[PDB]
């Protein structure tokens, strides 16, 4: 019962590497969470620091502080897994079945005490991670929720996008908490979201046609957009750098790295199936780690 | 009881899962046949050359289990009507692949969503698969009462939900189904899986799905309220809709996760059980007709043809109908023969079409009840039934009854009748030619004689049934007009249909008919006000008859004789369905036509659009004289 489809890769503050994996084919359709204190040793199971089996697949993943792992299950559950005091084991803390279909996306809020999940049931939920209960449930979209992304510094603010062709800016302090923003007219469906690390007020969204767009929330007009990929943009991750780089992932099996004006600086074809996630090393800010359905963990050096 | 399946979109181990749902009490499982999240490339390298296996093995279940227990589900990423060309082309190839795997496994049904307005390419690809070898498999189109967009929380500040009457818009989901099914040419392999939300729409939105081929109703765990004990239950309006659906013997599918944590997953199902067991049980008519729902039969012609033994047997198993004939003869005998003449005045009583004698016996029961003397002739041209009559006459009746083995239009009667009694009525009253038969027998009724029945009237009503339209369509036969099946009536216990307007009288006949100029031909125009959006597939026909004074028979639904099962309604189809909008008038025209040899019906719709004249000159359907 092994899992070869790599879904998620997230570097912890101290440089350790978190992997989420699904079996999407064969007898068992399950999933697994791994921790690699040596990042170069991955994805080889024998030289892991910790591992565990899940009941079902993992569609998305995120750190919760330093020991916590928050999982978007195929089962409809959101799961919180804690780390052992010695970080040898990975034990389940809570598994709550509150979505009616696949949970596709999760995002931790700035506080670190709350999170938001998006599902194929079209719903979005806000979670209390101490009380293990749903605070709010929102049916704002008319189709599956592709992506939810917490504002970096405001607990009440986060983005969402959906196959209903809506990008919603959320503020839970407003009686009507969602607001529709984007380009002037008919977009190709939004597929990925990334807040700017420095500017509260700006973000990027990738579309299903391969375009990457820079958006100002206030101006609600697409500043820039470039044809980066030949297929769907599945992820967008800003580097930790003072003037940050943008990494874009695609079903076209390529990594691109872009500047603030969305010009192409780097491009890797090393993957020979879809590219699912990316994290920048917090130790070496020029190191970028990608994982994909070809079970490859590639470590790129970025000029 | 209830046949019901579990919906899952997550199956780690098909053995363990199927075993869990069986224990829970489910009859079948709707599940993915490829992993829902496993998008596949068919055109671009390198993803195209992804190593296999592409899904789990057919060896994991018995052929029996695939054939009976598993409904396939189309992967949610498959979007043949995407605005992106690469996603259309890839979804085309992926749809064929998933459907072809379904056929490979011999699955009884495959689920596909209608979740947007444009499903043209989806329909083209399904239609292409359907015409790739004749297979049995069903396609269940998953469509909601209410579109998600029209159900959303009113929580987008700069995009509010409209609080205004949108009559046609609230029906948008039916038009999604209608357009898909039309594109696919009304294939009998494409049915509806109707999905039901937390808040039901207006009734008119529900009534749209009357006459539609609903094989499944999908109930999400969300819509279940909670009670004192903790048990999942439904709103009284949800219970109403279930009761409607139970009469369409649909399959119930439970979808979503167990929100009633403290209670098991038997409970949800146990509620539906509780609901089906605690409905109003079947009455005498429903229990009788249970097997006949929407079964098309050609109308009997007891004049041109000799009915079988077993056909008379069902005619005679109708005690309400013969009670009414007895009472009509009882009241007639008292009006014609005064008390002080009871010993002297013997009335001449003639049964015209006596079969195996049930009216003969009702005539004797009547005379013994009214305490009046009668003389019976039993007239029957079916010489097979005449055998039954003559054994009765020698064994029990004696010389009171004279059996006459001949046509009532030829028989030289020795004396005239006080009363002629007959039962020559079809489902459309005059469609067995009672008028022509009793006309030819009139000359041997006394100048002041009574026909029982004295009067009958046919009724028509426009109906919608995409289900019966398909049943008629499938009555094509070699060596005749390809469209002949649309130009002839059927006797049917109409079940899956919508009555679009109140029945109205079509044709009336009076007996005796004293008129110097007897013409049994007829031309009638009917205007039917329709107050819904719908589709016209034909006209339901019924009749009422006066036996004597206030004693009557009726199969017109509003006045239907209670507990009488001798007659089902008749159906006049039309060749091409007709769109009818709310507010519009359906105008139909019916003719009764004749020559020496044949009687027939012709008909036409003249509004809101014209049909062809159906059955011109009796080319497809005639009733023999
Ligand atoms: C007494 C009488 C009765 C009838 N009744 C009917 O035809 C009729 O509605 N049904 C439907 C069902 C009740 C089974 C018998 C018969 C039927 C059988 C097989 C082919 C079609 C029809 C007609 N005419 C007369 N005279
Ligand atoms: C009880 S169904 C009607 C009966 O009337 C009989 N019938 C119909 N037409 C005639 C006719 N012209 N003469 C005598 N019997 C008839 C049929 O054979 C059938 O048994």
């Amino acid at each position: 019962c092994m899992e070869r489809q790599l879904e998620a890769a997230r570097y912890r503050s101290d440089g350790a590497l978190l992997l989420g994996a699904s079996s999407l084919s064969g007898r068992c359709w399950a999933g697994s969470l791994w921790l690699f204190k040596d990042p170069c040793a991955a994805p080889n199971e024998g030289f892991c620091s910790a591992g565990v089996q899940t009941e079902a697949g993992v569609a998305d993943l995120t750190w919760v502080g330093e020991r916590g792992i928050l999982v978007a299950s195929d089962s409809g559950a959101v799961e919180l897994w804690e780390l052992d005091e010695n970080e040898t084991l990975i034990v389940s803390k809570f598994c709550k079945y509150e979505h009616d279909d696949i949970v596709s996306t999760v995002s931790v809020l700035s506080s670190g005490t709350q999170a938001v999940s998006g599902s194929k049931d079209i719903c979005i939920k806000v979670w209390d991670l101490a009380q293990q209960v749903v605070l709010s449930s929102y049916r704002a979209h008319a189709a599956q929720v592709t992506c939810v992304a917490a504002s970096p510094h405001k607990d009440s603010v986060f983005l969402s996008c959906s196959e209903d062709n809506r990008i919603l800016l959320w503020d839970t302090r407003c009686p009507k908490p969602a607001s529709q923003i984007g380009c002037s007219a008919p977009g190709y469906l939004p597929t990925s979201l990334a807040w700017h690390p420095q500017q509260s007020e700006v973000f990027v969204f990738g579309d299903e046609n391969g375009t990457v767009s820079l958006v100002d929330t206030k101006s609600t007009s697409c500043v820039l957009s470039s044809a980066v990929h030949s297929q769907c943009v599945t992820g967008l991750v800003f580097s930790p750098h003072s003037v940050p780089f943008l990494a874009s992932l695609s079903e076209d099996c390529s990594l691109a790295v872009l500047d603030s004006s969305l010009s192409e600086l780097f491009r890797s074809q090393a993957h020979r199936d879809f590219v699912r996630d990316a994290t920048w090393s917090p130790l070496n800010h020029s190191l970028l780690t990608t994982v994909g359905w070809d079970h490859q963990v590639v470590h790129h050096v970025v000029p | 009881r209830v046949s019901s399946g579990r919906d899952l979109n997550c199956v780690p181990e098909i053995a363990d899962t199927l075993g869990a749902v069986a224990k829970q009490g489910f009859d079948f499982l709707c599940m993915p046949v490829f992993h829902p999240r496993f998008k596949r490339e068919f055109i671009q390298e390198p993803a195209k050359n992804r190593p296999g296996p592409q899904t789990r093995s057919d060896l994991l279940l018995s052929g029996r289990d695939w054939n009976t227990l598993i409904v396939g589900k189309l992967s949610p990423w498959i979007r043949p009507d995407s605005k992106v060309e690469k996603i259309r082309r890839n979804s085309e190839a992926a749809m064929l692949q998933e459907l072809n795997f379904g056929a490979y496994l011999g699955l009884p049904a495959f689920l596909l969503p209608l979740n947007q307005e444009d499903n043209t390419n989806l329909a083209r690809v399904l239609t292409n698969h359907i015409h790739t070898g004749h297979h049995s498999s069903m396609f269940w189109m998953r469509v909601p009462l209410v579109a998600p967009e029209d159900l959303r929380d009113d929580i987008i500040e700069n995009a509010p939900t409209t609080h205004t009457e949108e009559y046609s818009g609230e029906e948008k989901t039916w038009m999604w189904w209608h357009n898909f099914r039309t594109l696919c040419d009304y294939s009998k392999r494409i049915a509806v899986a109707l999905e039901i939300g937390a808040d039901l729409p207006s009734n008119h939105v529900i009534d749209r799905w009357l006459g539609e081929p609903i094989k499944a109703a999908i109930l999400p765990t969300s819509i279940f309220l909670t009670n004192k004990k903790g048990f999942p239950v439904l709103s009284k309006m949800h219970q109403r809709l279930i009761f409607r659906l139970l009469k369409l013997e649909v399959q119930f599918i439970i979808t979503g996760t167990n929100h009633h944590s403290e209670k098991e997953f038997c409970s949800y199902l146990q509620y539906l059980e509780y609901l089906s067991q605690n409905r109003p049980p079947p009455n005498a008519y429903e229990l009788f007709a249970k097997g006949y729902e929407d079964y098309l039969q050609s109308p009997l012609q007891p004049l041109m043809d000799n009915l079988e033994s077993q056909t008379y047997e069902v005619f005679e198993k109708d005690p309400i109908k013969y009670s009414q004939y007895q009472q009509a003869i009882y009241k007639c005998l008292l009006d014609r023969v005064p008390e002080e003449e009871k010993d002297t005045n013997v009335q001449v009583l003639m049964v015209l079409g006596a079969g195996r004698g049930p009216l003969v016996n009702a005539s004797l029961r009547a005379a013994k009840q009214a305490d009046r003397r009668i003389k019976l002739y039993a007239v029957e041209k079916n010489p097979n039934a005449v055998v039954t009559l003559e054994n009765w006459q020698f064994e029990e009746w004696g010389s009171q009854v004279t059996v006459v083995s001949s046509d009532m239009r030829e028989w030289v009667a020795p004396e005239k009748a006080d009363i002629i009694v007959s039962e020559l009525l079809g489902s459309f009253a005059d469609n067995e030619l009672s008028p022509e038969c009793l006309d030819g027998a009139q000359h041997f009724l006394k100048d002041d004689g009574v026909s029982i029945p004295g009067e009958y009237t046919s009724f028509l009503a426009p109906i919608s049934s995409s289900k019966l339209y398909n049943e008629v369509r499938a009555c094509r036969e070699k060596d005749r007009d390809p469209e002949a099946q649309f130009e002839m009536p059927y006797v049917v216990r109409l079940h899956n249909f919508h009555q679009l307007s109140a029945p109205q009288p079509c044709f009336t006949f009076s007996h005796p008919n004293r008129d110097p100029m007897i013409d049994n031909n007829r031309y009638c125009t009917l205007e039917f006000p329709v107050e819904v959006n719908t589709v016209l597939h034909g006209f339901a026909g019924y009749f009422e008859t006066v036996l004597y004074q206030d004693i009557t028979l009726s199969i017109r639904p509003e006045t239907h004789s209670p507990g009488m099962f001798s007659w089902f309604p008749i159906l006049f189809p039309i060749k091409q369905p007709i769109t009818v909008r709310e507010g519009q008038t359906i105008c139909v025209r019916f003719w009764r036509c004749s020559n020496s040899k044949k009687v027939w019906y012709e008909w036409a719709v003249t509004a809101p659009v014209c049909s062809a004249i159906h059955n011109p000159t009796g080319r497809s359907y005639t009733i023999g004289l």
